[PDB]
RNA sequence: CUAGUAACGGCGAGUGAAGCGGCAACAGCUCAAAUUUGAAAGCUGGCUUCGGCCCGCGUUGUAAUUUGGAGAGGAUGCUUUGGGCGAGGCUCCUUCUGAGUUCCCUGGAACGGGACGCCACAGAGGGUGAGAGCCCCGUAUAGUUGGAAGCCAAGCCUGUGUA
RNA sequence: GAGACCGAUAGCGCACAAGUAGAGUGAUCGAAAGAUGAAAAGCACUUUGAAAAGAGGGUUAAAUAGCACGUGAAAUUGUUGA
RNA sequence: UGAGCCCGGGUCGAACGGCCUCUAGUGCAGAUCUUGGUGGUAGUAGCAAAU
RNA sequence: AAACUUUCAACAACGGAUCUCUUGGUUCUGGCAUCGAUGAAGAACGCAGCGAAAUGCGAUAAGUAAUGUGAAUUGCAGAAUUCCGUGAAUCAUCGAAUCUUU
């Protein structure tokens, strides 16, 4: 159910989306490894997910998201 | 079909669920009043006039006094313990006859009365 | 010039009287000379009103009940001496009037009341 | 939120009630809070605020000052306490006008009926307190 | 003048030929009175008056009309 | 996935799980949703008029 | 719902029901036409010491009995009762009932922001010097204080007359 | 008791003196008009002069919030500069 | 492209905005349009009813 | 040259739009049934220290009595009027009264 919810969220509504009027929209989710809302970098509409964050210490993680 | 001064005339039903409200207190009110008395009054089973409902059965108005009679319970006791009374209708056959004083010994097979005192 | 009106519930008819008379001449003396200088007179003017006003009702309440002594067991009394309630009210059948029944009504109602019972399920 | 058909959470009439009330609704408006010594004293929270009561400001300009309530002006929602006054243009020393919410009673002015009101709000509150333990 | 002033409604629309009102009607016991005119019914109606004694009416009904005093008054 | 795990009173898992039904499993259609939401959110609506 | 059907109409404009069926609510009765005739047994007033006394109405008919899916009269043998107090209860007004004005900053004013808490069957609403559950009024829930009028009522007194 | 209503040219004619002021012989017709500030603390006093007016000075967080009072558009107008 | 939108500077003093849907009393240059305000004519004609 | 006319900017006017507000309207829903010859609805005249409006009241006249609450009213002026009290109040309730001319 992933191309499911990947049409619930794209054609209806989503609460980690910022809609601009220059010619892109933005994915406000953290865990988003580009911050823009687009079909390969959803989070929530990939099962198997992976993101770098960096830690307040300034310690680097890669974070893996299985379905 | 708006020839008249419909304007004038149109009811909404805006009051439907109020009046179902209202309806369901006056119930209610009636179970208050009558307390372990049914809010109804028994009536008989009767078959309906026209051909095209012949097949099919409803409820009357009121028990015959040969039905009462044929049933066991007195005329002048019934309105006062939850049978109506209908003095208009007349049986006219040994079937509707049977099926309401059936109806009459089943109504008295499970009643509880009370004494005067 | 001030009074209450305890005072005045104990006092009988002719006392009342009195205290009504030396009040009115006291205002009426007041008002004379009230027209030049008027200072604290206006406050005492006001009491002794309102105390002509308190012994007034006192007199009247007395009166009234004295009379509504009077027409105890009488039948008619003074049409300001009766309830006034409403003309629709002072019209309608009376409670006496308006639960009599008919002898067989009676006969009927006293042998076949309304019966308790219950129909179990 | 409200149950009871009776209430009603409209502003408008909330409002209208409000600034629209007559002198007895006006002293129960007006009410203040104890004390804390007070409030472990007579078990009482808060009381409408009368002539003669010894009060502190709370919240203001005229924050921990003490003084006396000498007025309650009902009309205009407001008491006055003393020395706590302000300078006109020509000098007259007017009083200002505080709200009975911004400031606490430290002292009552105890007479019978306020000890009546006292005992009633005490016995409601040990009432209920009993009703909590079991 | 043509009109004079009414006893009834206080205005000076009295007839001072016909003896007759043109607001009210006087000499007639009915108030003059048409449903093709709301506003003119409006301006006279229940309620643009004093109110002396219907207006106490309500509150001798929400204590059921009752006479009497209250127990221990003096 | 056949059962849910059941948890306690201080969040952690009793041990004890149940069946999913089968209204989990169900279509999600959210063009149906939308109408049918959008129909149903009008039927507390009080009347308004000159 | 029947049903824009039947029916009617410069048969054009059109006008336009009802029975049945489903439901809401249900409740039945009073007289006139009889002779009480072994007893006007009925009623409005006035006087009252309030208990019973007068005048009148009425026989050209006031009570009782009866009202046509009825009824009366006899016989018959079973089955039914009437009044007066009344504790208390319901309805409605009323009294009372939770918790921060803790610390810091901004600001004329905290009801704003930060920190640490508390209440919640109460985070409806309003006021308070700016967005206040805990400053105030109220709000929620069971109670509780006093009162008003109706109705119901456990019980307690009595019943009576060949009714 | 409420609302997916209207918000002072709207919503009742009337949020305020509203069937009022006012018009008509009369039957009748029928307006316009809300907002200082948290609190009047509503500008003391000195000084021009006859003003519903100024200059100092004061209150206020603020007076370019001064009972012509929240904000203060445009049409239109005056002073200065180009 | 455009209807429009975003930011700076000043004024101001209590609320407001984007996005996805829903809803409508939803967009003005004109109607000898309605209401209010304000002009040239014009400090002109004239001292006329009102003021 | 000066004067006049036009455009632009700053400031000051005129005017009251816009924004924000709202003890108002409007529409819906629920409980209840209560005017008058025992004088109604309506009209008029009066009553307060300063009352112009509005409201309240009727010669007992911004009101009297009775009950309840419990310390005010309030724009200014006045009270030797009341604060462990049958008791303030432009208070609330309200069963007793007064109630001018129509
Ligand atoms: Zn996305
Ligand atoms: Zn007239």
């Amino acid at each position: 159910s992933d191309e499911i919810v990947w049409q619930i969220i794209n054609q209806q509504f989503c609460a980690f989306k910022l809609k601009t009027t220059k010619g892109q929209n933005f994915c406000r989710n953290e865990y988003s490894v580009s911050g823009l809302c687009n079909r390969q970098s959803c989070p929530l509409a990939n099962s198997r997910y992976a993101t770098v964050r960096q830690s307040p210490k300034g310690t680097i993680y890669l974070y893996i998201k299985t379905i | 079909h708006f020839r008249k001064h419909w304007q004038r005339r149109v009811r909404c039903h805006f009051d439907q669920p109020g009046k179902k409200v209202t309806r369901r207190l006056a119930r209610r009110a009636k179970a208050a009043a009558l307390a372990p008395r049914p809010v109804d009054k028994l009536r008989p089973i009767v078959r309906c006039p026209t051909v095209k409902y012949n097949r099919r059965t409803r409820l009357g108005r009121g028990f015959t006094l040969e039905e009462l009679k044929a049933a066991g319970i007195p005329r002048l006791l019934a309105p006062t313990i939850g049978i109506a009374v209908d003095h208009r209708r007349k049986n006219l056959s040994e079937e509707s006859l049977a099926a309401n004083v059936q109806r009459l010994k089943d109504y008295k097979a499970r009643l509880i009365l009370f004494p005067r005192k | 010039g001030k009074v209450k009106a305890g005072q005045l519930w104990s006092k009988n008819k002719e006392e009342l009287t009195k205290i009504l008379g030396e009040l009115k001449t006291e205002l009426s003396q007041l008002r004379i000379q009230k027209i030049s200088s008027s200072g604290a007179k206006l406050n005492k003017i006001h009491d002794l009103r309102k105390s002509i006003a308190r012994v007034l009702t006192v007199i009247n309440a007395k009166q009234r009940a004295q009379l509504r002594l009077f027409y105890k067991n009488k039948k008619y009394l003074p049409l300001d001496l009766r309830p006034k309630l409403t003309r629709a009210l002072r019209r309608r059948l009376s409670k006496e009037d308006a639960s009599r029944v008919l002898e067989k009504t009676k006969k009927r109602l006293t042998h076949f009341p309304q019966r308790k019972y219950a129909v179990k399920a | 939120m409200k149950v009871r058909p009776t209430v009603s959470s409209s502003r408008r009439k909330a409002r209208k009630a409000h600034f629209s009330a007559p002198s007895s609704v006006r002293r129960v408006i007006m009410s203040a809070p104890l004390s804390k010594e007070l409030r472990e004293k007579y078990n009482v929270r808060s009381i409408p605020i009368r002539k003669g009561d010894e009060v502190q400001i709370v919240r203001g300009a005229h924050k921990d000052k003490e003084g006396k309530v000498t007025s309650v002006y009902r009309l205009k929602y407001v008491i006055h306490v003393e020395r706590v006054t302000r300078e006109k243009a020509t000098g007259q020393t007017v009083p200002i006008g505080i709200h009975p919410s911004n400031v606490v009673i430290t002292k009552l002015h105890l007479d019978k009926d306020r000890e009546n009101i006292l005992a009633r709000i005490k016995a409601g509150r040990e009432q209920v307190a009993k009703a909590k333990g079991k | 003048k043509t009109h004079g002033l009414c006893r009834r409604c206080g205005r000076r629309s009295l007839h001072n030929q016909k003896k007759v009102c043109a607001s009210c009607g006087y000499p007639a016991a009915k108030t003059r009175k048409y449903n093709w005119s709301e506003k003119a019914k409006r301006r006279k109606v229940t309620g643009t008056g004093r109110m002396r004694y219907l207006s106490t009416v309500p509150r001798r009904f929400k204590n059921g009309f009752r006479t009497g005093v209250p127990k221990g008054a003096r | 996935r056949p059962t849910v795990t059941v948890f306690g009173a201080d969040g952690k898992p009793t041990g004890a799980t149940e069946v999913l039904p089968k209204v989990f499993s169900a279509p999600i259609r959210p063009d149906i949703v939308k109408h049918v939401h959008t129909g149903m959110a009008k039927n507390k609506r009080q009347p308004y008029a000159v």
